[PDB]
């Protein structure tokens, strides 16, 4: 029998449920019918209104503690939670319920991670990352998977690699895989060479542009972003942001809305300063 | 309650209620409640938006530079629709004319998005409205190869041990007892009307778009580094182009892009000829008796219109806009964005409070306050709704009218102004998709009479499925005339990508607005900034889900999901397959529709 | 002259000469002339490998480390399968043992490079012997697709509408009157047997199989870098695991590269079972009264064995080895490449010389020096070879001779090797194959008689063609079981993939000889190294060409090439379909047989 | 009319025919059938022997000036240019009479460009490049794509820039396409940073082999090797060389072979 999955989704956009879906390998068809049982996901599921959420109660104790939850958006906390309501109840008192029976969490994207861009200033649903809506006595493990959304053999990998190894992968301190989330994108770029030559893009679709070289004085936000997008790549490994000719703007990142203009140049450059 | 309103519907609460929280497969979240008389047919409407961020207050302050990439995150389905209104807003307040290429690129990344959503909504979300995949399993997978063979000639994927395969496959994960995405579907509900075998092909194709649909999106990936959420700019797009010249493998575009480009369009255009547009007139065919859903689209439809084939000129536009009104096809009336007499936004039955409620405000001077309130006539309370209050707030949707009137949006809404405008293509479109539906239909009952009505035909849920599904092949024919042409301009001279005159604040004015407008996939969108002292001062938008799913105007007149099920007859309203076929016509996405 | 060789042929060359130069549909160079009787019957064939390059000079003096690199520039047919070779002769003259992971990365770019190699082979050079594309279009695309669900009903790739296409894709190209490489090709022969349905079938696999070659090699493009050409390294593999620790996004192999290894392997499984196995069984099936060509195969065959489900511990190999001779199936004699009395190459009829012509010399004693000189019976000229002289040197291809046999290499010597000792998955393929073609042989012929004799049916062009599309599915399953132990490895904490002990030279002995073997494609290879002082002293290879493309040896015993040809009727002398057909059957690289 | 393309084959390994046939976009199925006519080629051929000799010879006089040479190989001068015979005469004739009337050469590989293997001390058949074979009197344009092999989509894209833009693409000092080859590898690679950090492999299978580290002390060529490897990279962009965990011995680069061991460093 296959892993029983709850992906449930808070205020978000639907971009994580998105990527998933766009795997090369594993397809998503073949996570779906033979890898995860899949058992609630508000996009693709059949049923709705109380069929669904009769789902939810099944699911919870015929599966109590062998579950896994994964997230996609966030509670809101402003409007008494009713700027995310789920079955006439606020999404917050959905995610609390079925937290408290997971075996673990998968925060996906930067919604559920950190807050993404509802959580953008100035907040007005006071939209909360899942770790911080359950706090610090929260028991189980949540693997944050950031990004705007997280490249879909990333999403993949961390499902197939708990399926295959029968682990929770090693994470860092803020709960993110190692597997694809301990290098900066500015560590593994491709472009690095102009970087350190001084060759930059000064305007758009100046000589630099049209030679590749590098987004720093446009807005890169490589330098201080953690992600496998300058080495997994996006789409199949077709691209990524850079490749394309656009900085990073950091979406991996806590707080990456409020860090700057995504045309601002990026900070913590020297070792002296 | 008995509210007559003035777009000529009766509303009435006093038959039983159904309510459908949360409505599934669509994008985000929503709530719909129904009425239903004593004849199991629905009397009452009711479309809440359960959701809400705030992108239009988040952007205050910020560089109107920056804006595309935050309001792309109001939706990951429709990624990069709202980016390419953003920068055309932009560059409509300060006056910046965008290269050819840009032009082109930015529309080959439209018809992208267009295709990839229409194939995914039919079939991820739309289709288990229509198909019973337990039933399938009761299939002949000779009787489904003839099938298919029918349906699609063309198509390669029609052996019988295929379809036998396909077959194995589902059996398997039904008796596995672990159901997952068709756990508690409706699938005893006579309302589902395919033969077993129509249900097995139609799954077989379920899980052939889910395999195709991460190909056509490499595109987005090449112009834009990733889908979803692929980047712009303001000025251009950043893909810069470098064919023959000194570190071309190092560019954005190359010949090697350009090479894989084409592959990909011309792969997009098979599986729309081949699987999708065949699929939909097959199970529209099945459904010939089932006409109902057709609300608004009968009436009131409206469009910005795209696609000029001359940039810049409207007229030109390969989906002509304007607004259609009380069912008059043969007057366009033209759409003018700018105009504050035309779209305005109403608050009378949202969550939001404006200083004065009895107006409605065009965007470049609308407001948004939330004000989550309930009417004190509501079952249940302020975190327990157990039946909304529709005579009073009821939505995270604004309301918007264009000269007062409630219009459906979309890609039936552009046909049906494409066709009345004398679009060559479109009309081609309609009339062989007429022709081939009635075949399938003499194929399913020799007995046949032949459709010919037009406006009974489109105006309906199978006909707003139908004109998505169109718009997919359509999209990919004009993709791939824009890509043509960006080798031309290439071949020709021109590989420039950005106009950076008026990149830095200091060439702007103090003030400014403008107003960027896209067909997105669902229908009329457009975004309006106000810009001052190089910061937004306001920033408004109003989406094809705003249109199409809002809640009642202050005079009573009903939007378009509302509209679209009224007089529906349900075999189960306590199974609502009707509702969610109806519903999922327009493809309601809710995290536009509130943003 | 009338020869009367040792191993019971008459070589007879009073008949008419029919010279073939170039052979196509190969890689490399070859050249082949025949003779015939007043019944066009064969009763001489002369085998010449018409290309040399001098590898083995070449790496004289260099370091044993860069070795593998150079020797897989042999051949870009088989590649990779030199620098194995390389590395195992390194790795055994200096008693190194690599990691487990290692060998099964090895291995499974080894059966990657046979399913690739093997399906190219069969559809793009040996197809157009046993196909017509001209009678392709005179096939009924109905009855097309009726023969495809016979041949093979899982493949889901059978419309009529298809294999319509593909033939008014064919019948443009050919009305174009540029007929590229179907130009002047044989297609009035009789020879060609398959109905105009089987030949439109074959050439839509022909462009499917084109289509798919891509993909599977991208296993070597993960473990090797690139394919052609991957690499490899002394003491391990350098595409190191990092699957959960920090930076693994930048290690050569992590999760989603092994994610993308399993979905390729299933990918290659698939097409060696949907297609390639079902087309050659089928297309033998037509062929059925055509069964020439087994020349040696059902005397005298050998490999050296190869896949040990227990690392280097060979009686536990998979494709088992050893030499059949005299047509003794019941004995398996051990073949040792290291003992001086098995392996030894002559060169009395080839272009080198040595000082003592008439010894044969094992590879640590082997010579490599060029020696074109064309006998004084010679029609022409030396720069202009109208009829070769083969009664002096007439070939760059050595001969090399197992205790003094002529013996036939390949994936046919295996199968033959593999049943006779009982390797049940091969006895199964075998048993299963015969009953399948028998089967379709009842559909074409009802008054079929079951053809039971296995050293008539495998010894035999067609079993040859056989042997190897069952050898292509065989590895396919192995190496789906390589990549379960590596997970398995990886799991119970092995990530290790290079021993580096002997790595420096100054850890070598001052004086080492080292012998790797390999299960090529194309049959039994091995390199033979001696070091001194840190450098290649000798380093000679003999590849499974070289053994069936060899020349005569002193006593005048023919090789695998020649023996192949003799008796074998020809439709047209002058269009030597037949001829082409069982050569290309041995599937010849000439690169590879003369290095 | 299709673009006459004629293929030949001199002392090789095959391996720049094989990759050709990975081309991701366009595919090969395609240019062979809709984007070229491919009318002469050992490789995939039907007709054999004297049916094969007769094409070149129609082919030559129906369309002089007008194919596409393109040379997968070299002709050797030892042995009279016996070491490769073709229709019993030598190889390096064959490509005289084509080159003689072709509109352009396409080299294909480091054979045809530069030796490759086969040229490396001490050349027993005294293997050259076709441009030195042909000489500097030769007054068409020759394209060397160097590599062992090139890089598939970098051989498809060559003949698509030809056929969409009606030119030879802008070549560099050396003959390459600057559409592919100007830019080292070195100077568009992902492992950068580490070569810039001193993080190094200095052991196979060492802490920095298992995060990706720089392979210049294990012997990387980039530094000096011109191509696409980077950039493009290999089989529809899955990897290339240092990507899986080797330095790039320098493939593209005349005398390659004999600029020294490929574990030393590059200098
Ligand atoms: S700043 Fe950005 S483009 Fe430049 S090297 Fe760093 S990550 Fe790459
Ligand atoms: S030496 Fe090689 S691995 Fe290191 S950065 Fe340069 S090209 Fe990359
Ligand atoms: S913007 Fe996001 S997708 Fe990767 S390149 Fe930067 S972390
Ligand atoms: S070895 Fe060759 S394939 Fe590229 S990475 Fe170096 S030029
Ligand atoms: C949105 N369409
Ligand atoms: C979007 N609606
Ligand atoms: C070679 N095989
Ligand atoms: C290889 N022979
Ligand atoms: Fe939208
Ligand atoms: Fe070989
Ligand atoms: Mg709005
Ligand atoms: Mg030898
Ligand atoms: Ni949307
Ligand atoms: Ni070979
Ligand atoms: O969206
Ligand atoms: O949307
Ligand atoms: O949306
Ligand atoms: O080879
Ligand atoms: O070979
Ligand atoms: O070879």
């Amino acid at each position: 029998p296959r892993t029983p999955v709850i992906w449930l989704h808070g205020l978000e956009c639907t971009c994580c449920s998105e990527s998933f879906i766009r795997s090369a390998h594993p397809l998503a068809k073949d996570v779906v019918l033979s890898m995860i049982s899949l058992d609630y996901d508000d996009t693709l599921m059949a049923a709705s209104g109380h069929a669904a959420e009769a789902i939810l109660d099944e699911i919870k104790e015929k599966y109590k503690g062998n579950y896994i939850l994964a997230v996609e958006g966030n509670p809101p906390l402003n409007q008494d939670g009713m700027s995310c309501i789920i079955g006439g109840r606020p999404f917050s008192e959905q995610l609390k319920r079925m937290a408290d029976d997971a075996k673990a969490i998968i925060s996906w994207g930067s919604c559920a991670s950190w807050g993404c861009v509802q959580a953008a200033k100035p907040n007005p649903t006071q939209a909360t990352p899942v770790h911080k809506f359950l706090g610090g006595g929260y028991d189980k493990p949540i693997i944050k998977v950031p990004g705007c959304p997280p490249i879909a053999e990333v999403m993949t990998g961390v499902i197939t690699y708990m399926l295959t190894f029968d682990r929770i992968p090693e994470l860092d301190r803020q709960g993110r895989p190692k597997m694809f989330y301990s290098q900066r994108i500015h560590d593994k770029c491709y472009r690095r060479p102009h970087f350190d030559a001084g060759q930059f893009v000064e305007e758009w679709d100046d000589e630099g542009a049209r030679k590749g070289y590098c987004l720093y004085k446009v807005g890169c936000k490589g330098p201080t972003t953690y992600n496998a997008c300058s080495t997994v790549r996006w789409n199949g490994g077709t691209s990524f942001p850079i490749q394309s000719g656009h900085g990073c703007i950091g979406c991996s990142e806590d707080g990456f809305w409020d860090k700057g203009s995504f045309y601002s140049r990026d900070t913590e450059m020297n070792a002296f300063g | 309650s008995v509210l007559n309103t003035p777009n000529h519907y009766k509303m009435d609460n006093s038959g039983r209620r159904v309510v459908i929280d949360p409505v599934t497969r669509i994008e985000g979240h929503m709530r719909c409640e129904v009425n239903v008389d004593e004849n199991n047919v629905i009397q009452n409407a009711v479309s809440t938006g359960t959701m809400w961020r705030g992108l239009e207050v988040i952007l205050r302050g910020r560089d109107p530079r920056d804006a595309w990439a935050f309001v792309e995150r109001i939706c990951g389905v429709c990624t990069g629709c709202h980016a390419l209104a953003s920068v055309r807003a932009v560059e409509d307040a300060l006056d910046i004319k965008i290269p050819h290429n840009a032009t082109l690129i930015r529309e080959i990344m439209a018809k992208t998005l267009q295709i990839h959503d229409h194939i995914v909504h039919f079939y991820h979300l739309h289709a288990l409205d229509w198909v019973n995949p337990v039933n399938a399993l009761k299939a002949d997978p000779q009787a489904t190869s003839e099938l298919q063979k029918l349906v699609s000639p063309h198509h390669p994927m029609s052996s019988p041990g295929y379809f036998k395969d396909i077959q194995i496959r589902i059996q398997k994960f039904v008796d596995s007892g672990q159901l997952g995405i068709f756990k508690n579907g409706y699938w005893s509900n006579p309302a589902y009307k395919l033969s077993p075998e129509a249900d097995l092909m139609a799954v077989t194709h379920y899980l052939e778009a889910l395999d195709f649909q991460k190909e056509i999106v490499k595109i987005h990936a090449i112009f834009g580094g990733k889908n979803p959420h692929p980047n712009y700019m303001v000025g251009g797009v950043p893909c810069a182009i470098n064919i023959d010249g000194d570190m071309a493998a190092g560019a954005p575009i190359n010949m090697e892009r350009l090479n894989f480009v084409k592959s990909l369009i011309e792969q997009g255009r098979t599986f729309n000829t081949n699987v999708y547009v065949p699929d939909v007139i097959a199970i529209a065919a099945f459904y010939r008796d089932w006409l109902y859903g057709g609300g608004l689209s009968a009436t009131n439809v409206m469009d910005y219109g795209a696609y000029p084939k001359t940039p810049y000129d409207k007229s030109t536009d390969q989906l002509p806009g304007g607004a259609i009104i009380n069912g008059d096809w043969g007057k366009i009336h033209p759409v003018d964005p700018r105009d504050p007499e035309q779209v305005q936004e109403f608050v009378t039955h949202s969550w939001y409070k404006y200083p004065d409620e009895t107006k409605g405000l065009h965007p470049w001077d609308g407001i948004t306050e939330p004000n989550y309130e309930l009417g004190s006539k509501t079952k249940g309370s302020r975190t327990n709704i157990i039946e909304i209050d529709e005579s009073a707030k009821y939505s995270w949707i604004k309301s918007p009218r264009w000269r007062g009137h409630a219009v459906e949006v979309g890609p039936l809404a552009r046909y049906i102004l494409a066709y009345a405008q004398g679009v060559e293509y479109v009309k081609t479109q309609v009339h062989t998709s007429l022709n081939r539906f009635n075949a399938v239909c003499r194929l399913l009952d020799p007995n046949h009479k032949d459709i010919t009505d037009l406006k009974a035909f489109l105006g309906s849920t199978i006909g707003r499925t139908l004109a998505r599904a169109l718009e997919s092949e359509y999209c990919g024919d004009m993709m791939l005339d824009d890509f043509n042409q960006l080798i031309s301009n290439i071949k020709n001279g021109d590989s420039s990508t950005a106009n950076t005159d008026k990149w830095d604040p200091s060439s702007w004015p103090e003030h400014a607005k403008g107003v960027g407008t896209v067909a997105a996939p669902r229908g009329a969108l457009a975004h309006w900034i106000v810009i001052e002292k190089g910061k937004i001062k306001n920033y408004q938008c109003v989406v094809p889900t705003t249109w199409n799913g809002s809640p009642r105007d202050p005079k009573g007149n009903i939007g378009a999901f509302e509209a679209s099920l009224m007089g529906t007859p349900m075999e189960r309203p306590d199974e609502p397959v009707e509702v969610l076929r109806t519903l999922h016509s327009f493809d309601p996405c809710l995290a536009c529709s509130t943003h």
